[PDB]
């Protein structure tokens, strides 16, 4: 549950109608790539440390 | 629409979801239908009948 309306996917077809779904789905796509741009980035570190 | 077949996917009373289900053992108060893991989804059972 990362973003503000996220039920695995943000309200897929059964919690809202496509031309806001789109948006919500846009904002929970955003948040998700940067938490794995974050995870990327922080393995990166420990593998210079390795 | 029963518990015929144990693959994935489902419908609970109050949530939707894709899942394998299986008669496991008797963990959750009976109370509630859907049983949580300490995080978002339910690890619990369909509570059906």
């Amino acid at each position: 549950t990362f973003g503000a309306i996220s039920a695995s996917i943000g309200d897929i077809i059964q919690r809202l109608d496509v031309l806001e779904q789109d948006a919500q789905i846009d904002r929970l796509i955003n948040g998700r790539l940067t938490t794995l741009n974050a995870f990327v980035a922080q393995q990166l570190v420990r593998s210079e440390s390795a | 629409a029963s518990q015929l077949g144990n693959c994935v996917e489902y419908s609970l009373y109050g949530v939707s979801g894709r899942g394998v289900f299986q008669n496991c053992t008797a963990v959750g108060v009976r109370q509630q239908r859907f049983v949580y893991d300490a995080y978002q989804n339910l690890v619990g059972y369909y509570s059906d009948d």
